[PDB]
């Protein structure tokens, strides 16, 4: 906090000049500020004095882009996303140019990659162009253009993952929650990838040999549940969600949605706190509405506590109300065991709706505090 | 119909004036920009889970009991209802014999509600009211500058008639010396009125050692 | 250390003024810029304890070094006769006032170096030595504008991009101190305001400096407030609000030059404004003519509100034939034209509900 | 070197901050008793020089 000069700022910052050796053509020797970060000091970084520098830094050959507007800095990721293969072009002939050396700047890295994401986002969009306003399998198990680019992408980001967790070791690359979410993601989509790998290899099949192949030709009504083109689907789907829950990697460079994030980010540890006794709470109303109900199979009006799944899955859906009160009523006679689940199903909700969801609520107040 | 919507929406103009409502409407008005900052990246999860559901269900287009995650725009109104609990659970169950999309289904949408409903309508309550706290912080001046910009719109001379038949046609110098000398002395006053701290004291302990030193230098002569 | 120099310099921190008085008078050996382990010599450390009768005998000593930074830390400290003892060194005979003169050891100062008398007195305000540095011609240089393009900013800018940002901030915080803004100008709020509205604008476009010129501004604000919260008489309320009201013509026939109190609302102060010697100005303002209808309810008022509104056709009828009336002049008062275009838009949402007559039940 | 004295310069001048920042404390007790004690010694040496 007490220097004045640049001089004094980098004596700090970075260390000794002359016994350390320059980061780069220009860079000041980071390894003190990598110390820092490393041991968490979260102040000798944060301080004004250290961020002029990491701008400094982050703004390489864009000296007059910093004073530009939120609009511009969009428009700019835009202009990068429609001319990445220009720029990948240009990467490999020309290493050193007037764009080739702003293109090896940090920012301008994160934007290109930036935009490379949003280019897979709206490849993953476009994928379902021929049903955005409506609506034989070797037809159907071929890749198209988009799923090749879509293919492309996937190996691309798997590849990079590989390469980090050669450059980091083991350890050092897991203890991360976006490197434990984008393997989860990729490992998804290849699984989707190899079903319908293997379900193009049967009709392949199929279709070479020219009984076996009168299966292939069966409607989407009578296909086998098991069917290779249905868990990729269901992976698909699953794998798209992640890759969309994967855009928060870039969204704390923002100012405005920056610490908010952080924010919000901070509360889910002890929303998984108490989600545990939630859940422990849960189990105990499920097991006894399941041993209640387990015989009245076909008395119930409805399934709802018949079986384990069925009762897991009608308490859930009574935490946001989405379950009916008939699921209690029985056609037969007897009321003891109708009236015993009515004033179980109440307190549940009593506890779970009322009091459960405040006191967490409470509990989010006052972490955010 | 959404002209008389805005024009209802306008009546708020007014209501500043009132000391009643003057001030709660400002305390309100002022965490929208919070409000707007949470719902982007509340949209963003809504898009997510949109084109998840989306391309889930894009191709039982029939089989589906009801049209819920058929179409993008089915999707969109169907997550959007179901914040409000208004979209049924049944949105989910296929006729086919297949259960592995039906459960992903399921699971997803157990997710999405999870999310919403209890993860991020918990947390922008919380924002609302951390925002709300340094709101009232300082809402009486606030409200009294609203209302002092809503007398200034009409001290002007230009309009009188409303709305309806508005389409036919030296002592200054003496002044500022006194109040500036009132003040320096009163800043000075202020400033006496600050609590003493270590080195003020320190300051009058050395003049009990200088005037010992010299007390004893005149005695000893 | 020189046992006898040590002997002196603890004399000297101590206040032992026979001890001192005696070695100056016979040492004829003695280093009197010898330093302690902090780099401190006997002046340094006879301004940092607030010792006079040693200050102004060291002063009378020549080839003293240090005598700068003595001042330098006699202002930050207070101390107003030893800051005027050493203002009467022959150094500062008028010509030292805002290299290597203010230096406290071998290498540095105990300050930022750009960091004048005059800004150190502003920056710690010190109203009696603000006043005698500003009767000695001491002034602010207010830096130039953040884009500037001339030689000697280019320079600054050049050489070290970090000590010239500190440099302004800290020249801006001396412009910003409540007392050289009450002892320099002789239009103190008028200053005060457009200060504010500078260190607003300048906020926006140093990033890493919003804050401290955010509360610079705020510093301005709070300034003017204050000076406003003094007044006792409407004289004085009106010289603030107002400003000169010989060269400013009146606004109306009536009306008090609100053209200040415009200026401080696009400047955002916030409480200038929202000050009840201004609130009051301003409701007196508000009902010209209606003095006694300040008194009623709020049912009275919504009585009055719909009564417009039922009788606006007659309001504007007589508004062209009779300009000047017992009501025309009413008409004319801003709360009058307030409650007209409320009644107005009652008028226009009960013609919305009405449209639809022909379905309501 | 040119390090070693940028360094020795900050120290010093945090040394000096840190001083003025416990000089910025708040008078406590223990404090204004240990003056109270001087002047009682100082009383008590002036009274014995006017005694004698
Ligand atoms: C806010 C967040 C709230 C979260 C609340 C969450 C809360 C969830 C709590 C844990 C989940 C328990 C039930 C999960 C479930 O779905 O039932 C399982 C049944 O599988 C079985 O047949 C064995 C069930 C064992 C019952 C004991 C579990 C309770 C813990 C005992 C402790 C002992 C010590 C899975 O069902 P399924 O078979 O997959 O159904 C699909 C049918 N199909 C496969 C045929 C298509
Ligand atoms: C608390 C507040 C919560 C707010 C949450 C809000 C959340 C809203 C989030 C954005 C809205 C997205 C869907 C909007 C929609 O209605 O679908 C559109 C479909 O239009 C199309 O056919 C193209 C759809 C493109 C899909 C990609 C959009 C998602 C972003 C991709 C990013 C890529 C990077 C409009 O539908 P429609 O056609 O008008 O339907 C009417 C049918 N009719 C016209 C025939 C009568
Ligand atoms: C415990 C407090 C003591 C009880 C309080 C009031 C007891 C008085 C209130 C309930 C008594 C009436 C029960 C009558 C009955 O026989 O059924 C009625 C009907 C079938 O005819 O069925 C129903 O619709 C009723 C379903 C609701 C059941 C009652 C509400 C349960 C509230 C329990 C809360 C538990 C505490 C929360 C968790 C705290 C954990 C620390
Ligand atoms: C993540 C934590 C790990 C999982 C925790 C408990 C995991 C244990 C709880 C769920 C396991 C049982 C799933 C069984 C199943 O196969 O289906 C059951 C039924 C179809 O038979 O379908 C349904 O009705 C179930 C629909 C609900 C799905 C489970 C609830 C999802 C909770 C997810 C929260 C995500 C975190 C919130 C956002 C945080 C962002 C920072
Ligand atoms: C980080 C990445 C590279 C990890 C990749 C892991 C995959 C190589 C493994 C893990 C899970 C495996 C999948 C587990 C489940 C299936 C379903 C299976 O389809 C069936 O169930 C048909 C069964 C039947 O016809 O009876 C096809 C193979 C596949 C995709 C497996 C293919 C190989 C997978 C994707
Ligand atoms: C355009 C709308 C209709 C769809 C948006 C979907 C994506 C294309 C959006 C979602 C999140 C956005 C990103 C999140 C925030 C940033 C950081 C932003 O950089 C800044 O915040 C300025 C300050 C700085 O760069 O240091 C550059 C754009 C970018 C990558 C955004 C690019 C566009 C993204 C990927
Ligand atoms: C806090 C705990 C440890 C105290 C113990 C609770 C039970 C002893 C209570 C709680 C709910 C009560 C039950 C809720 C209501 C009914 C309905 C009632 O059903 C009938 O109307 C009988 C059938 C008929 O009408 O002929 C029989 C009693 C019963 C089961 C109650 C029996 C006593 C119960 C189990
Ligand atoms: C009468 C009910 C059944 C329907 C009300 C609909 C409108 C006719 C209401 C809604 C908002 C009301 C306005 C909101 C508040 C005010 C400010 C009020 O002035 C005050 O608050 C007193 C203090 C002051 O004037 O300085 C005069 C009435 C008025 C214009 C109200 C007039 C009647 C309005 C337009
Ligand atoms: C946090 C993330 C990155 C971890 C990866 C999550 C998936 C690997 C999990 C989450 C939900 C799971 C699914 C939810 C439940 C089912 C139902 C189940 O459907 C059946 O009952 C099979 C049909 C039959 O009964 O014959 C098939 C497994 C599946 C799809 C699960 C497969 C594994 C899934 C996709
Ligand atoms: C702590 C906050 C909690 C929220 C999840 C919002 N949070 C974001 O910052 C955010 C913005 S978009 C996004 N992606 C995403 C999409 C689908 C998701 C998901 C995340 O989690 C579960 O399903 N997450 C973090
Ligand atoms: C910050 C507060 C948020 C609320 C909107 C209430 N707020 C009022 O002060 C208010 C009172 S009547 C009104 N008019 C109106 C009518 C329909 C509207 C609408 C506004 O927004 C959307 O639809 N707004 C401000
Ligand atoms: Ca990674
Ligand atoms: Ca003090
Ligand atoms: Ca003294
Ligand atoms: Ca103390
Ligand atoms: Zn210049």
């Amino acid at each position: 906090d007490l220097c004045r000069n640049t001089e004094e700022v980098e004596a700090i910052l970075n260390g000794d000049v002359e016994t350390l050796q320059s980061g780069d053509h220009g860079r000041p020797n980071l390894s003190r500020l990598k110390l820092a970060i490393k041991y968490e000091v979260k102040k000798f970084v944060a301080h004004p004095n250290c961020q002029q520098q990491l701008l400094s830094i982050w703004y390489e050959n864009l000296s007059g882009l910093r004073q530009q507007t939120m609009a511009v800095k969009f428009l700019v990721v835009l202009a990068v996303a429609i001319g990445l293969p220009f720029l990948a072009l240009i990467y490999w002939f020309a290493p050193c140019s007037k764009m080739g050396k702003i293109m090896r700047g940090p920012f301008m890295k994160f934007v290109a990659h930036a935009a490379s994401f949003t280019i897979f986002l709206g490849l993953l969009v476009m994928n379902a162009a021929d049903r955005f306003e409506g609506t034989f399998r070797m037809k159907t198990s071929c890749f198209s253009w988009m799923e090749m680019l879509i293919i492309s992408w996937v190996i691309g980001m798997i590849w990079a993952e590989c390469k980090e967790i050669w450059t980091q070791g083991p350890k050092e690359y897991l203890f991360e929650l976006w490197n434990m979410l984008d393997f989860g993601m990729l490992a998804i989509f290849a699984a989707s990838f190899i079903a319908r790998f293997m379900a193009f290899w049967h009709a392949s099949k199929a279709q070479s040999i020219i009984d076996n192949v009168k299966y292939y030709n069966l409607a989407r009504i009578k296909w086998d549940p098991s069917d290779p083109q249905i868990i990729s689907e269901g992976l698909y789907a699953i794998a798209v969600v992640l890759s969309f829950s994967r855009i928060a990697y870039i969204l704390p460079a923002n100012e405005s949605f920056g610490p908010l994030q952080i924010s919000l980010g901070r509360t889910v540890k002890d929303i998984f706190k108490f989600m545990v006794i939630f859940i422990m709470v849960f189990v105990a109303f499920m097991i006894g509405m399941f041993n209640l109900y387990s015989y009245y199979i076909g008395a119930k009006q409805n399934e709802a506590f018949t079986t384990v799944e069925e009762s897991f899955k009608t308490l859930f859906w009574a935490i946001f109300g989405l379950s009916e009160v008939k699921s209690v009523v029985i056609n037969y006679n007897h009321k003891f065991i109708e009236n015993i689940g009515y004033v179980l199903y109440g307190v549940y909700n009593v506890t779970m709706v009322i009091v459960l969801l405040n006191m967490l609520i409470a509990m989010i107040n006052s972490s955010f505090q | 119909a959404i002209a008389v919507v805005l024009s209802f929406s306008r009546i708020a103009y007014i209501l500043p004036a009132n000391e009643s409502f003057g001030p709660l409407q400002i305390s309100l008005g002022r965490t929208v920009k919070d409000i707007f900052k949470f719902m982007v990246i509340f949209i963003m999860v809504f898009v997510a889970f949109m084109i998840g559901m989306f391309n889930l269900y894009s191709y039982y287009i029939g089989a589906k009991q009801n049209e819920a995650f058929t179409t993008v725009e089915e999707s969109f109104k169907t997550l959007f209802w179901a914040i409000f609990g208004l979209s049924e659970v049944k949105s989910v169950v296929i006729n086919y014999n297949h259960k592995f999309i039906e459960n992903i289904g399921y699971v997803l949408y157990g997710v999405y509600n999870v999310t919403m409903v209890i993860v991020l309508l918990n947390m922008l309550i919380a924002m609302i009211n951390s925002s709300f706290q340094e709101i009232e912080d300082d809402a009486d001046v606030e409200w009294k500058f609203a209302r002092a910009k809503l007398w200034f719109s009409y001290f002007e001379e230009g309009r009188t008639l409303p709305v309806p038949f508005n389409l036919v046609p030296r002592q200054y110098q003496k002044i500022m010396k006194r109040l500036i000398k009132r003040y320096v002395l009163q800043a000075q006053i202020d400033k006496e009125s600050d609590e003493v701290n270590e080195g003020e004291l320190k300051e009058i302990k050395q003049d009990i050692s200088s005037l010992r030193y010299e007390l004893l230098e005149e005695k000893s002569q | 250390l020189s046992i006898e120099e040590e002997r002196f310099l603890d004399a000297a921190e101590y206040g032992n003024i026979p001890v001192v008085r005696k070695m100056l008078e016979e040492c004829h050996s003695l280093n009197v810029n010898c330093v302690d382990y902090m780099g401190q010599n006997a002046l340094q450390l006879a301004v940092a304890n607030e010792h006079l009768e040693i200050t102004e005998l060291l002063l009378k000593k020549e080839n003293l070094s240090r005598v700068g930074d003595a001042l330098l830390l006699a202002i930050s400290k207070g101390y107003v006769r030893i800051v005027e003892a050493i203002l009467s060194h022959p150094a500062f005979a008028e010509g030292k006032r805002l290299d290597d003169f203010y230096a406290y050891d071998e290498d540095g100062t105990r300050f930022s170096h750009d960091v004048t008398p005059i800004i150190l007195a502003a920056h710690c305000q010190e109203y009696e030595i603000v006043h005698t540095l500003l009767r000695k011609g001491a002034r602010i240089e207010r830096p130039h504008d953040y884009f500037c393009k001339c030689n000697d900013c280019n320079q600054k800018q050049k050489h070290d991009s970090f000590s010239h940002s500190r440099s302004r901030i800290n020249a801006y915080k001396g412009l910003a101190s409540p007392a050289y803004l009450s002892l320099s100008s002789e239009d103190p709020v008028m200053t005060a305001l457009e200060l504010s509205n500078e260190l607003a604008v300048l906020a926006n476009i140093e990033k890493e400096f919003k804050n401290d010129y955010k509360k610079l501004s705020m510093q301005c604000k709070d300034f003017v407030v204050g000076l406003l919260d003094l007044c006792r008489n409407t004289e004085e309320v009106e010289a603030i609000l107002n400003g000169d009201v010989e060269t400013l013509q009146s606004g109306d026939h009536g009306r008090p030059n609100l053209s200040r109190l415009k200026l401080a609302i696009k400047y955002e102060v916030k409480k200038f404004v929202a000050h009840p010697n201004c609130q009051q100005q301003l409701l007196s303002i508000w009902y010209e003519n209606l003095s006694g209808l300040r008194q009623q309810t709020m049912a009275v008022k919504f009585l009055v509100v719909l009564a417009v509104a039922i009788g606006l056709p007659f309001l504007a009828l007589i508004y062209w034939f009779a300009p000047c009336s017992k009501m025309g002049k009413i008409m004319r008062g801003p709360f009058m034209k307030f409650v007209a275009h409320a009644a107005s838009f009652t008028i226009f949402l009960g013609l919305l509900v009405m449209n639809a007559a022909d379905r309501f039940e």
